[PDB]
């Protein structure tokens, strides 16, 4: 497992967070604001064991 | 192609369990995994389509 580079500014979602919808892509469901529920498209790179 | 698969997916099993609708069709068809090969990597790796 070689190592390299630090991400200063990195988000980790949770795996029970995002899911896979019918296309293929990733969509995680996020919250506004004014308080209703909006869906965000997710490309995720890596997992560090329970976090994408 | 997009809502195609999301007719045969989920709209098509309500739709022929109802009483009276014969045979059907649909728009396009359900997906499928198409695979986009390029001739520059193939040419890189000493590769073929085969």
């Amino acid at each position: 497992q070689l190592q390299e580079g630090v991400k200063q500014k990195a988000i980790l979602a949770p795996q029970q967070g995002v899911t896979r919808d019918l296309k293929g892509q990733a969509t995680a469901l996020v919250v506004n604001a004014q308080n209703k529920v909006e869906l965000r498209v997710i490309k995720a790179d890596r997992v560090i064991g329970d976090k994408w | 192609e997009d809502l195609s698969n999301y007719i045969v997916s989920n709209i098509q099993d309500p739709l022929s369990r109802t009483k009276g609708v014969g045979d059907f069709q649909v728009f396009g068809s359900q997906y499928s995994m198409r695979i986009w090969l390029d001739p520059a990597k193939l040419n890189s790796y000493q590769l073929t389509p085969g």
